[PDB]
């Protein structure tokens, strides 16, 4: 068995070398995947200054995007995001409300039936395999309008630095089904525009909308691709931790039995040369 | 322990002079509860650690 | 570890060594695919501790490439011995030895990589690896038939 | 008419009375910016602030005086206390105006809103300053989308966009000064 | 089971359970290297889970209460009901109750005739294979 | 090595369910609370089988681990995890009308 | 802490000690818990941080210097002084400054009436509320 | 390389071997800290799949081939070779080839001048160094 | 795994102390002079104290 605590020590030993390595590939892929983030933050204002904020809206028919990591060494991210999912999925239903539950991401697909198999209805994976690109996430939103609901329903980590990343609801409503009625306020604040588009308001509205759901999911399952990568990061510094501290465990134990067995052969043979002398 | 501390304990100040021991300690399997390290840190008063 | 895998004769390809894999008694052609064998084997045990955990999916397809043709060198180095018939289902494979460096040679630089890994599983030498691999095609391709009769109603 | 009165204030209230209380309030993404189209002020003067964007890139965020913006109309212009408007645009040339100085955007299409306190945000899908264009391959890909004329609406308006495109492009780099 | 050999073979095998333990311990040693790795979840294959689903109803299948030696024809029945496929979508929490059923609603004229040839013959391959449709299960 | 995180959602069941019942086989003792201060709980059999019963079959999950932490029976888990509940409101309060004025 | 023992002196040691040390030993075991469930920083709950503030204090104040042994009643106020409030506003590092503050500024009758009482009695626990308020604390 | 120690040194190298070796040393160590990290290939840092790089030129070039001894002029030529970096261009596979495709090519009359001499003179260092570059290295 | 520029002020004056402690503990020696060239300087203990 002193062959088993040596083997032991070899398996933490290389664990403790792949984890500071993969450590290092997420720290590299983060700084690199940090600028794409910021670049992206700008867009997203102004549809949210102009379309407004609305996420207790009574939407007849909705779709929820709880956009979620591929590989799981994330660090409770996906988990966090699929509980937020369902304490959403709890929060906005008043009516009786059908929900499309639709999950970017391999990680999503596996919680989200956990929770809500009855509605779950798509599955996007391998977004994250070369990099995010407009076009994808348009593709996404194009899939998403396949579904014609009345709000949009966003769940992505809103990430700050590599530390602190928050959980997002964001919403994009329907134009003519709920976009441009909840702007009725005492009247309406949306007709204080002038209209430069070549169609009427109806569908300057409807490119302004699917316009404003693709640049949500394109900063959406980018800036969760940061915080997945910035939380990886830091779940691969607890596993060093770990590993270190279970090789100076195993490393202590493995002298104890290294001197405990020097000693009882030694005390083997003494007892068989004294019987003979 | 005797036969260290036989050798250990004529390296001390006296009224008269001292003996400062400067002793090259050679850890034997990387194992500091290994006892002949174990025995000799006893005596040491200070370490000085060169590294590579 | 060799034997708890399956692979019978349960042979070390790694710590079993000869006086004769010298290469000026067995030629060049013997020496270099038994060193080429050595070194995919032992490629593969170095890329246990990082498979193990993760799970194959970050290895660049040249990593890929060595798993795969390790797989197919560790099933192909077993043999059904023809002592060995009264313990699994087999009868015994004489290889001799060109066909196996032959063989070997072929799984070794890519002439087989199309073909599975389980076809290499207890057989002879490379013929016989391409006949139980389409055996096999022609099981999967005939399970599926069975299961509309034989329910009731047998021919008395 | 505003039967839902949503938020970033009452949503944070009433999921108060759903969710478990281990989970804290989810963020929204009005709380990440301090620009709104209400808010009066944000002129000071001459100078009013353009957001110009692009998904992958931002090339302006600083305060102009004046932006000639390609509108499905046609170029258009903004000064500070302008009114509202949203304006689709067609594959043009953006020019920000600072004094003397002007950079051209060259953009593929897309919206550029004017907001009711003076505030605008250029939101095109890509945009290329005209520098790093080259007058070469434009007439190779006009000529190969000028002949091939199918039946299908789909690849119609696609070749359209790519002769709207490349034309108002070689328009726009033929009389550069 | 990894550990655990007969150095007889299958020279002593009752030959009614040599063809049917045969493929028994094939699917739980495809079981015992799949559950190891999806003891972290790291990923899925969906059918490496299959293996991984058939290979735990054999362990269930392989419990054995205390004081209660079950023949030979009647061990050979109950892992005829495994790896012909019966027991699957029966639930894993209750393959130790399910077999009861295999036992007792199953015609005790298959065991003697199990019993007396050794070997499940073509006439008995098919109709007990016909009888173990016949049986109520938990769960169903 | 690699924490609770990259469970998945049965083994986090398990991890909880077992940390339950950890606990919930700890007890004082009558010969113990001279030093422990806690004082002794004798359990009866029935008690201990109804009680680890109900901690398996799932009656127990919305409890919290410390609530099974050195307590006689199930219905003693449910008065400390009131009581544990309730000390998450009451840590203050205790500034005036007390005990501690000079002249009294 | 955790694993330092002694039954047999516990119900032979000092009582106005063991009045306030109970809460001692629960406090400590308290953030050696909380210390134990967030060993990394990387999520701040605020309502440990009581907990994990608190420890700090008890353990900053539990350190004390070598050949300086201190008598049980200018101990008993110094532990007082921290398992109750009267030092929640100093830090954490001059804690070493506030013992001995706590310590020189208090009446020195009041380890008189500790040491021939052996408890704090309520006229005493009254003065030593007293007392422990004004005194001049080095974090402020 | 990691535990062959030599306690004499580099006392007793040949110079114009511990020219180059005291570098091929160094970028080995550099390897032993960057080797096993070599399987996450497409994840790059460019800075360590530099070092990564040119210790697996150096370590492949270090192999011989069962009693074929190099003489010492020709060893100090392989690592000048590997070391400087005349063998970037060749991949990882090809580098027991690539040193025997220098040996032959360059002309021997630079090994009598760096046995005779005994270290890589400025002026021999111009000269192997320029024959490096007229060699017909089986790259691809 | 940052880079250089990543930490804050008041920590890479650390880095800088630290980098100049680091470098003021190393000492010419006098019986290395004659394989150095640079000769050796004894220091005072409260010299030592002193420029610290």
């Amino acid at each position: 068995s002193n062959q088993a605590v040596k083997q032991r020590i070899r398996a933490i030993k290389n664990i403790g070398k792949i984890t500071k390595a993969m450590k290092m590939v997420a720290a590299s892929k983060m700084k690199n995947a940090q600028i794409a983030v910021e670049q992206s933050r700008g867009l997203v204002d102004p549809f949210v200054r102009l379309f407004g904020d609305f996420p207790a809206v009574n939407s007849n028919k909705s779709v929820v995007v709880a956009v979620t990591s591929d590989k799981g060494l994330c660090g409770g991210l996906n988990s966090n995001i699929t509980k937020y999912t369902r304490a959403t999925l709890a929060t906005t239903e008043s009516e009786g409300k059908d929900v499309v539950v639709v999950s970017i991401g391999d990680k999503g697909r596996s919680q989200l039936t956990r929770i809500e198999s009855q509605r779950y209805q798509l599955a996007i994976a391998d977004t994250y395999k070369v990099r995010v690109t407009f076009g994808q996430a348009s593709l996404i939103v194009e899939e998403l309008i396949k579904h014609n609901p009345q709000s949009y329903q966003i769940l992505f980590n809103k990430f700050r630095s590599a530390i602190s990343f928050k959980p997002t609801v964001a919403t994009i409503l329907s134009p003519d089904l709920l976009e441009k009625q909840l702007e009725d306020v005492t009247g309406n604040s949306l007709d204080a525009y002038d209209i430069e588009a070549s169609h009427e308001r109806s569908d300057v509205l409807r490119d302004l909308t699917e316009f404003h759901l693709g640049v949500t999911l394109y900063n959406a399952m980018l800036e969760n691709n940061c915080s997945e990568h910035a939380s990886r990061m830091s779940a691969m510094e607890n596993s060093t931790k770990s590993a270190g501290e279970m090789l100076g465990k195993l490393t202590l134990d493995y002298n104890r039995k290294r001197q405990a067995t020097i000693t009882t052969e030694l005390i083997e043979i003494i007892a068989g040369a004294s019987a003979l002398m | 322990a005797t036969d260290l501390g036989g050798l250990q304990e004529r390296i001390t100040t006296t009224t008269k002079g001292s003996i400062t021991s400067v002793q090259a300690v050679y850890v034997p399997a990387d194992d500091l509860t290994d006892p002949a390290p174990a025995t000799t840190f006893a005596h040491l008063d200070a370490t000085t650690v060169l590294s590579r | 570890s060799i034997a708890e895998l399956g692979i019978y004769p349960a042979v070390d390809p790694l710590d079993s060594t000869s006086r004769m894999l010298n290469p000026n008694v067995i030629g060049a052609e013997h020496y270099n695919v038994a060193r080429g064998v050595q070194k995919v084997l032992q490629d593969y045990k170095n890329l246990q501790d990082i498979i193990a955990i993760l799970g194959m999916d970050e290895l660049s397809e040249e990593d890929k490439l060595t798993v795969a043709r390790a797989r197919k060198i560790q099933r192909f180095l077993s043999q059904p011995f023809q002592v060995a018939e009264v313990f699994t289902g087999t009868p015994g494979k004489y290889v001799d030895l060109a066909d196996t460096i032959s063989g070997f040679q072929g799984v070794l630089t890519g002439k087989y990589d199309d073909l599975p890994e389980m076809a290499f599983y207890m057989v002879g030498d490379i013929k016989e690896v391409k006949e139980k691999a389409d055996k096999m095609a022609k099981d999967i391709a005939s399970r599926k038939e069975a299961d509309n009769k034989k329910v009731s109603e047998e021919l008395k | 008419e505003a039967a839902a009165p949503a938020g970033p204030k009452e949503f944070t209230e009433v999921w108060n009375k759903k969710a478990p209380s281990t989970l804290i309030v989810p963020e929204f993404p009005s709380n990440y910016t301090a620009v709104k189209a209400v808010g009066e002020g944000q002129v000071h003067g001459d100078a009013f602030p353009v957001n110009f964007y692009t998904p992958h890139s931002i090339l302006s965020q600083a305060q102009k005086d004046t932006v000639v913006l390609p509108g499905v109309d046609g170029y258009f212009g903004v000064k500070a206390s302008h009114v509202p408007t949203i304006a689709q645009l067609k594959p043009g040339v953006v020019e920000l105006h600072s004094g003397a100085e002007s950079e051209k955007f060259f953009v593929s299409g897309g919206f550029a809103f004017v907001h009711p306190n003076g505030v605008t945000d250029i939101c095109v899908l890509e945009a290329a300053t005209l520098d790093q264009v080259d007058p070469a391959a434009v007439k190779s890909a006009l000529a190969a989308a000028s002949a091939a004329q199918p039946t299908d609406e789909f690849e119609q308006a696609a070749n359209r966009a790519a002769i709207e495109l490349y034309s108002a492009l070689e328009s726009a780099v033929e009389a550069k000064a | 089971v990894g550990l655990s050999v007969s150095r007889v073979g299958s020279a002593a095998q009752f030959p009614g359970m040599k063809q049917v333990a045969g493929t028994l311990k094939l699917e739980l040693a495809q079981y015992r290297e799949v559950a190891a790795f999806a003891q972290f979840g790291s990923d899925l294959d969906a059918a490496t889970q299959y293996v991984l689903e058939r290979g735990a109803r054999l362990t269930e299948m392989l419990k054995q209460k205390q004081f209660a030696p079950i023949p030979i024809e009647r061990q050979t029945v109950a892992v005829y009901a495994a790896t012909k496929g019966f027991l699957d979508k029966v639930r894993v929490q209750d393959i130790v109750a399910a077999e009861e059923a295999v036992i007792s609603q199953v015609n005790p004229a298959v065991f003697k005739i199990l019993k007396a040839n050794g070997k499940i013959t073509p006439a008995l391959d098919a109709h007990l294979k016909a009888e173990l449709r016949k049986v109520k299960l938990p769960g169903a």
